[PDB]
């Protein structure tokens, strides 16, 4: 229901409010928006990412952080989207060719004490994790898509701007024709197809994360993630 | 003399002139120094500050700015002694004595033109009168009372300890002045905590000194605030807590912390390889998990925090550790920064007393010094690392001291010596770093002896000290028993053993319960004290 879409609209306010409102320093010697500063200065250098300390969105509002590190699939796209709409009123006006808003990717770090590879166990599955190791493959950069469109082979009906899940996950195109009557015929069994000239694509990687030598038990290999 | 009212006949009199701070080294002489120079440079008043960490170090530096300066304050230093006697001034300069150790020498009570002590009237205070110390059957008579005069002088000078906190003190002259700042009054909490925590004062004392420090804490908490009106978060905010007795436990891991603490330490005898297991015993009866108390606590799950002042209470009560709790204070400011007065001693302690060889001690009084003002957050964080350091270093030493069984029951007392070369010997060679660790090695050495006889006697502790003199730290420790009035004979008990075996005794740190004695006479000394306590 729509509960929780007003659930999400108040915590991307929250979000919204902690990268506005968010300051280190002392009264004795001065404030400096670290965020909001981070976001312009990015932002113009045209790198459109930020890295936020847990430590300081737990000082700021505990509730926002223990939600990140429960649920940080959920949460995360709430605060980027808020990162967006903080840069957006951070730089606007822009020069022309600025004019279109960028994407912002909210990176996250910790002062808190890393667990293993092997503390890795099935209770701490979708939750947040810090792990140390050493890498010791990297593919080659390849594009997955973030947003997509598909047109329906009979009628031409299309479904725009779909959202892509993050992460190895996919998408499962519609069953049956979407919206419109059971007509003649009714549905070839893969009614849709991906529109090759509208997808939005990002960069990824996919890396090999080896055990650190020192973490291995006696006697084991290391593991790799 | 004492010096009835603060504002009238000390400061509006040095409010006019040039004045001299000789501060000691040590915590609360510092919050006093952050108070007065606070006072100070309201007034514009055109003070030097210079630092001493002993006897011979003020004499120098009296005999280097005498000429200069009419008026001298001195912060923790001077009370004990005979000031004309030691330092020869002129006839008409004026020493202004904010000083927390007892007794007042009696040369100081009852000088009435030079000496003027700011020490409150109502502190622990017993002097005799004057008739009784100062000026055939005539001449017989005269012998008598000499002889009187010796014992009730001696009943006197026997016992050294602590009064009120000179932070406390200037504060209360702030308060007069009506130019108390909240961080003056947190410079003031922290000084009390430094008693407190390096046990100068009796839990009495400390629980009364905190009734007085939480009135204050009201009135600045409501001179612009309510529970419908708020600051900014840059403002700071003084909180009273009834919090926990483990140290820096806000700034790494519960696990850390109930490892460091003194307290627990030694209740579970955590230098014993059996004692991790009843620490285990005390978490899983709690109910958290081990992850959780080893991870750092600020990334503890917040779950497990909301409730856990009282968990640890309930769990430690039958467990037999029935005061876990703490009247204490803690500071907020911004958005992360948190301080209990206890996290705040630590970290300028360990900056005053850092094992770090660059630069020297006086260049350390100076990092602890910024660390008290919040445009030196940096620094105050650095001495927490330094705290953590310090800590750790403490409970390796009591390890290896209870499992090397260095501790001897020297009759009249225990007896420890740390050895040159050994593990963390230079960290504890400076004499503060020193009386902390025999403290707590006392009571982890309490707790784990099973000798009933053991279990009251005090502490004496050696160290080196010098090889280009070769000469070692000696400190006297009384009992750790709850019944303790934190009173300690072996400042008067160290002089006579000096003097009668003509052992080279020298006698620089404020504290008369703390000498250098060369490596040689040791021998003699002890011998010595074991006779004269008996
Ligand atoms: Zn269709």
């Amino acid at each position: 229901a729509d509960e929780g879409q007003a659930r999400k609209s108040q915590l991307q306010r929250r979000f919204k409010e902690f990268l506005r409102q968010y300051r280190v320093g002392t009264d004795r010697t001065g404030f400096t928006f670290k965020y909001r500063d981070e976001l312009k200065r990015h932002y113009n250098l045209g790198e459109y990412w930020i890295e936020v300390e847990m430590e300081d969105l737990a000082s700021f509002d505990e509730d926002l952080a223990d939600y990140l590190y429960k649920q940080p699939a959920e949460h995360l796209q709430l605060l980027e989207e808020a990162a967006k709409e903080v840069a957006d009123e951070v730089t606007r006006p822009r020069p022309s060719g600025e004019e279109v808003l960028q994407d912002i990717q909210v990176m996250l770090k910790s002062d808190a004490s890393p667990s293993s590879i092997r503390s890795l166990k099935s209770d701490m599955m979708s939750h947040l994790v810090k792990i140390p190791g050493i890498i010791i493959a990297a593919s080659a950069v390849r594009a997955k898509a973030t947003r997509i469109s598909i047109q329906c082979r009979s009628c031409r009906n299309t479904l725009t701007n779909i959202a892509m899940r993050p992460g190895l996950e996919g998408y499962a195109l519609p069953r049956k024709c979407n919206t419109d009557q059971a007509g003649r015929p009714k549905c070839p069994l893969d009614p849709y197809f991906i529109m090759p000239d509208k997808c939005k694509c990002v960069d990824f990687q996919t890396l090999k994360l080896q055990e650190l030598p020192d973490a291995v038990p006696h006697g084991e290999m290391p593991r790799h993630m | 003399m004492f010096v009835s009212d603060f504002r009238k006949e000390f400061y509006e009199v040095v409010q006019s002139q040039r004045v001299l701070l000789f501060v000691a080294s040590d915590v609360d002489a510092l919050c006093a120094c952050k108070i007065l120079q606070a006072l100070f440079q309201c007034d514009h008043v055109q003070y030097t500050l210079v630092p001493v960490s002993g006897w011979q170090e003020l004499e120098t530096a009296f005999l280097e700015h005498k000429e200069q300066f009419h008026y001298f304050i001195l912060i923790n230093c001077g009370a004990n002694v005979d000031l004309l006697d030691i330092l020869q001034p002129d006839e008409d300069t004026i020493f202004f004595v904010c000083d927390t150790h007892r007794p007042v020498n009696v040369v100081n009570v009852y000088n009435d033109t030079q000496i003027k002590l700011l020490i409150k009237q109502d502190d622990d205070l017993e002097v005799p009168a004057y008739e009784d110390i100062f000026r055939t059957m005539r001449r017989r008579q005269r012998r008598e009372w000499e002889a009187r005069r010796r014992d009730i002088l001696f009943d006197y000078e026997q016992y050294e300890y602590h009064g009120t906190s000179s932070a406390m003190v200037m504060f209360e002259l702030a308060w007069m002045l009506s130019k108390d700042l909240n961080d003056m009054l947190w410079w003031a909490i922290v000084g009390l905590t430094d008693q407190w925590v390096q046990d100068k004062i009796t839990q009495m004392k400390y629980v009364t000194d905190v009734g007085v420090l939480q009135r204050h804490v009201s009135r600045h908490n409501h001179r612009n605030e309510d529970e419908e009106n708020t600051l900014s978060v840059d403002c700071t905010r003084i909180s009273f807590e009834y919090d926990l007795r483990l140290v820096l436990y806000q700034h790494w891991s519960l696990h850390d912390s109930l490892c460091n603490t003194s307290y627990t330490a030694a209740r579970f005898k955590l230098w014993s390889v059996h004692g991790q297991k009843r620490l285990q015993e005390f978490l899983a009866d709690m109910g958290l998990p081990l992850k959780q108390v080893k991870q750092k606590f600020q990334a503890m799950d917040i779950s497990l925090k909301e409730n856990l002042r009282e968990m640890i209470e309930e769990s430690a009560n039958k467990f037999g550790m029935k005061d876990m709790r703490v009247q204490t204070f803690s500071i907020h400011f911004g958005f992360k920064h948190k301080f209990l007065a206890s996290d705040v001693v630590f970290a300028t302690m360990s900056l005053m007393e850092s094992p770090e060889k660059d630069g020297s001690g006086t260049d350390h009084f100076i990092q602890a010094l910024d660390s008290l003002s919040r445009s030196n957050l940096d620094k105050l964080y650095h001495g927490l690392e330094l705290a953590k350091k310090q800590l750790r270093a403490t409970q390796q030493t009591i390890a290896s001291c209870l499992c090397t069984n260095l501790v001897i029951s020297q009759g009249p007392f225990l007896y420890c010596s740390l050895m040159e070369g050994t593990p963390d010997v230079m960290l504890f060679s400076r004499p503060a770093s020193l009386s902390l660790l025999s403290k707590h090695l006392l009571k982890s050495f309490v707790c784990s002896t099973k000798n009933r006889r053991c279990k009251l006697l005090p502490l004496v502790m050696a160290a080196p000290l010098s090889m280009e003199h070769g000469t070692v730290t000696v400190v006297g420790i009384p009992p750790e028993t709850d019944s303790s009035d934190r009173k300690n004979f072996f400042g008067r008990a160290f002089e006579k053993a000096a003097e009668s075996t003509s052992s080279r005794m020298l006698h620089n740190h404020f504290d008369l319960s703390v000498i250098e004695l060369k490596a040689e006479d040791r021998s003699k000394f002890l011998d010595a004290l074991i006779s004269l306590l008996s």
